[PDB]
RNA sequence: GACGGUGGCCAUGGAAGUCGGUAUCCGCUAAGGAGUGUGUAACAACUCACCUGCCAAAUGGACUAGCCCUGAAAAUGGAUGA
RNA sequence: CUAUGACUCUCUUAAGGUAGCCAAAUGCCUCGUCAUCUAAUUAGUGACGCGCAUGAAUGGAUCAAUGAGAUUCCCACUGUC
RNA sequence: CGCUCAUAGCGACGCUGCUUUUUGAUCCUUCGAUGUCGGCUCUUCUUAUCAUUGUGAAGCAGAAUUCACAAAGUGUUGGAUUGUUCACCCACUAACAAGGAACGUGAGCUGGGUUUAGACCGUCGUGAGACAGGUUAGUUUUACCCUACUGUUGUCAAUUGUUUGCGUAAUAGUAGCAUGAUUUAGUACGAGAGGAACUGUCAUGCCGGAUCACUGGUCUGUAGGUUUAUUUGACAAAAUAGUGACCUGCCGCUACCAUCCGUUGGAUAAUGGCUGAACGCCUCUAAGUCAGAAUCCAUUCUAGAAAC
């Protein structure tokens, strides 16, 4: 799942962690931690973890939050690596700090998204692009 | 490309190198150093080096000018 | 337009239900009448019944 | 509204409010017109459709 | 036992498993491509050097991108491409055992060459008197008989032939006491059309304007460097002693099982890290530029806007080991075998293609001059450091 | 060429040789089962059984056992000893 | 028998597991059942307990203080990966 | 059985097999000792092909499955729980297929179990003690030899000139594999609900070869600063602190923690035909031959023969 991108893939895979990494929920839904429980396309190898997205979908959970939304899988979207990137252009855009929010199985995110969001990010999902008024 | 202030130096940024940060408030914070990116960290004008020239001029031999204070 | 729920499409046309229950408000001040005609989309059934 | 969406561009500098590039993309379908009048206050249920 | 997993590739292409120290420390050709187009000025083969790389921006032309025009930057190398002088002709002959070096044919043109393939004749390892003229050099005036004698020999027998060229270096400030020699095989148009074009290039010492394009797709040779005696860890890419409390510095651990009772000539192993020749292939070129020397010097990119103000393109100062341009270069797209004392044999594609982004011709924008700590953006950076003051910098170091 | 009593009787608006079922008889002919299938809502149409024209002398089934094949896949490369 | 077996009757080898406690370091069946803790738990912990084969100085039950003690869970300075 | 219909897909009752990846039967080899189990590591191998490609079927309209063949070229995952394979859920995925190789791999590992001494509990035993009963703690030694392998010198003394260039290429190895979005197209297909493909286009996963323009990483560059303690009477400049600590930090080495690069011809397989007999017809076949896989072999690529 979903699954749409992009034109491209928005090019190469960054994270801020793989498997095992707390970031924000940035979401007026009242999850207040997202962590990871995997990611989504990550075929992976031999000892590898399924690692961070970009702006790419993940299994996550609520691991702080509203207990309704605690527990039960959710299907989230990454927003900014705390761990920088180059992208196709001779920028390298890094962050304060991880963070996502939980969405949809069509990607779609539920409230309003708060803070910056990477703009590869808003090009994967346009519900993410229509969903705030931070697009850097 | 373009030249740009690293908004925490006088060392704009040459129109190709350095690093980019956004920040929990969303700014653009262009850099083109690490000892750059620390200060801002940290809050304060270079004062552990050599290399930016605000710490030659207030510790004399280069810039011979206000030398006492 | 398009607006107060409508969905066009041409699979329908080829043939296609995608029933719907809506309505645009359709009024016409033209010459010196007015025309209640308005947008019924009944989205019925296949089947024979009381629906 | 929650200001810079563009980093160093001409959106920020302009800040329109619905001048010249809001007028823009509304003749192939009108961005976000409010078509049916939505809740703005809380919901009171006593919809029917109806003759 | 099953395996356990699937993937275990043999950590490592099993496709350069002798891993040697190869021999030729300029790319050293086995392959060329073949035709009989009357365009016959191409010569397969140039040799530059390489002295470091750069960095520039350059708007792309690839639509059905996320944009199809946008500025990105791309890495770029750059190699000094001085002269190559052509001393003789080789012919071959077709044969069961493959082909054969019957005996060379060399004109006369330039003899700097020869005292590179010299002092190492008799006792005490070297002298430097001759004692050998016994695979080597001929006369001159007494010399060109034997090539019309031989010439008309070469055009009957249809096998191909290829050009004796060589680089120049000594010109550069590298100084170079290996003999620098190489082969390119003259493709296109007859063979005595070949030969004849062979005999008239000894008249002449080429360049590789007439070899490339500045969009052209080349398969670079070199000698990747020669990092030393080294670990299974670093030679492949396996995964390494599981544990802190485990009992080695450098090792695989299973080496081929009791299995079939000795070991398997493919299992990880260290040894010493690859110096190999590789071809890298369909390296685009961006572009090829004019020679430095005798003006050109301040000129490597033209106008203000698309070439920006004027520069030469090279990367500052002597170096405390290294290299540093003045003659005219090619910009071929990221990366080459090895570092910079290295000779890129260069040879066109064998299949010279079409696609999409093989040939689409290309423009550049802003371009790079290198280290941070005590120099900034060439000229530029030159002027406002200066400004700045004298006694802070400037932005020269010898 | 491959007809008639005839839509035989049943079931069945209808299923007429042939959804399906039963009895399955005779006339005329060299020749034609109340019919092998295809098909038809079903009839028909075609095809078969069945008969003749031409070509012109061999043909058809059913088994039997000799060699060959199928069956007949496992782990370092590979053994009629080569 | 609505029944966990209070109670009666009998038999051996006298008595017949009381108060407690437990799949415990004691429970084979056994990953017992229910509950929680987890995204997922043969792990832990609460409960249940006709307990293979618990149990009263063979000492039973609990528990402050302590422990290079055994187990788990969370925060805990992220080159174990 | 499967509406109909034995064999699309299954297939009762019954028979013939293979297999040595279960365990038993066995005791031929080893008790003057093959280091027992598991997991990490890693190659190679087999096919009984999970995906992939090319195909043939279907109760195959489409998507989605199901069955068959060629085919081992390439892929075949991250966890939770358990000493653990076996097992048992979650999670992605193209797929998470089976195995082998002294039940591959202890002079490669830890030792989690099992297998000693100490102990605890239960049960059994008059007791010493027993328990595929649990529980807890319990030294993983030696390569400097021979070979095999990795890389490297040396030799090529009949690789023929006291010797040295530039080449050739036999032989060996060989690499790229795969996905997603988009176009096609909401078109075909389909009552509908749903819903494709050949081609093109842009990216990704893993893998393989380089590199260091950028950024990140590091520091004996002891290169500069900041600071502690100490010592050198103070200032200063130095030392000791076995690199005093800290912040920067070059060259350098390096990180899908960055960047660039990984082709095209014939030969076939299955299979689909073509002409076409044996067998007046008829048939992909017997003679003959067309297309045609991730295949085969070359091309490209590594090494370069007591080979020229």
């Amino acid at each position: 799942m979903s699954k749409a991108q992009a034109v491209g893939s928005n090019y190469r895979v960054s994270l801020g962690l793989p498997v095992g990494a707390v970031m924000n929920s940035a979401d007026n839904s009242g999850a207040k931690n997202l962590y990871v429980i995997a990611v989504k396309g990550i075929k992976g190898r031999l000892n590898r973890l399924p690692s961070a997205g970009v702006g790419d979908m993940v299994m996550a959970t609520v691991k702080k939050g509203k207990p309704e939304l605690r527990k039960k899988v959710c299907t989230g979207l990454v927003v900014r690596q705390r761990k920088h990137w180059k992208r196709k252009d001779g920028v390298y855009i890094y962050f304060e700090d991880n963070a996502g929010v939980m969405c949809n199985p069509k990607g779609e995110v539920k409230g309003n998204i708060l803070g910056p969001v990477a703009k590869e990010c808003s090009d994967l999902w346009p519900k993410v692009a229509t969903n705030a008024g931070t697009i850097v | 490309m373009k030249t740009s202030l690293c908004n925490y130096s006088e060392f704009k940024i040459y129109p190709a190198r350095g690093m980019k940060f956004v920040r929990g408030d969303s700014k653009v914070f262009h850099f083109i150093n690490t000892k750059v990116e620390s200060l801002f960290f940290r809050k304060i004008n270079p004062r552990d080096i050599r290399w930016s020239m605000v710490y030659r001029r207030i510790y004399k031999n280069t810039t011979t000018d206000v030398s006492a204070k | 337009g398009k607006l107060r729920y409508m969905d066009s499409r041409e699979d329908e046309q080829i043939r296609g239900i995608t029933m719907k229950s809506s309505a645009i408000s359709l009024h016409y001040a033209t010459g010196n009448e007015e025309y209640l005609i308005n947008l019924i989309d009944s989205p019925g059934h296949v089947d024979f019944s009381s629906e | 509204a929650p200001l810079e969406p563009t980093q160093d561009g001409s959106a920020i500098e302009t800040c329109p409010k619905g001048e010249e590039p809001r007028g823009d993309e509304q003749q192939v379908e009108s961005m976000t017109p409010k078509p049916v009048l939505q809740e703005e206050n809380n919901q009171e249920s006593f919809i029917a459709f109806a003759r | 036992m099953s395996h356990r997993k699937f993937e275990a590739p043999r950590h490592g292409n099993l496709g350069f498993r002798p891993r040697k120290r190869a021999a030729r420390h300029q790319g050293k050709v086995k392959s060329f491509p073949k035709d009989d187009r009357t365009q016959k000025v191409h010569l397969t083969a140039f040799m530059g050097y390489k002295a470091g790389m750069t960095h520039v921006v350059r708007d792309l032309e690839k639509p059905g991108s996320k944009m199809h025009k946008k500025e990105i930057v791309e890495a770029v190398t750059i190699i000094e491409c001085p002269p190559m002088y052509i001393v003789g002709l080789v012919g071959y002959v077709e044969t069961a055992q493959g082909l054969k070096t019957y005996k060379t044919v060399w004109a006369q043109h330039l003899s700097d060459n020869f005292r590179r393939r010299l002092y190492k004749n008799w006792y005490k390892s070297k002298s430097k008197k001759a004692f050998t003229k016994y695979v080597k050099q001929y006369e001159t005036e007494e010399g060109k008989k034997s090539i019309e004698a031989s010439l008309q020999a070469i055009k009957k027998r249809c096998s191909v032939v290829r050009v004796i060229a060589h680089t120049q270096v000594h010109k550069l400030k590298l100084t170079q006491k290996k003999a620098h020699v190489l082969e390119i095989q003259v493709n296109g148009g007859s063979i005595v059309e070949k030969v004849n074009f062979a005999v008239a290039n000894f008249e002449k010492t080429v360049n590789v304007t007439g070899v490339f394009a500045e969009n052209e797709l080349i398969d670079v040779i070199g000698v990747t460097k020669g990092k030393g005696f080294n670990g299974v860890i670093k030679r492949w890419g396996v995964r390494k002693l599981p544990r802190k409390t485990h009992k080695g510095l450098r090792k695989v651990a299973c080496i081929g099982a009791w299995h079939p009772s000795r070991v398997s000539t493919t299992v990880p192993r260290a040894g010493q890290l690859g110096y190999h020749h590789r071809v890298e292939r369909n390296k685009k070129i961006y572009r090829i530029g004019q020679a430095q020397p005798e003006d050109g010097k301040q000129i490597s990119t033209g106008k203000t806007e698309f070439d920006l103000t004027e520069k030469t393109i090279n990367p500052m100062g002597g170096f405390a080991h290294y290299g540093m341009v003045k003659h005219e270069f090619l910009m071929l797209k990221g990366c080459v075998a090895g570092p910079r004392k290295r000779a890129l044999t260069l040879r066109k594609s064998i299949t010279t293609q079409t696609g999409r982004a093989a040939l689409e011709k290309i423009t550049l924008k802003f371009i790079d001059t290198s280290s941070k700590f005590g120099h900034g953006l060439h000229q530029t950076a030159e002027d406002k450091t200066k400004y700045f003051g004298v006694k802070k910098s400037r932005s020269t170091k010898a």
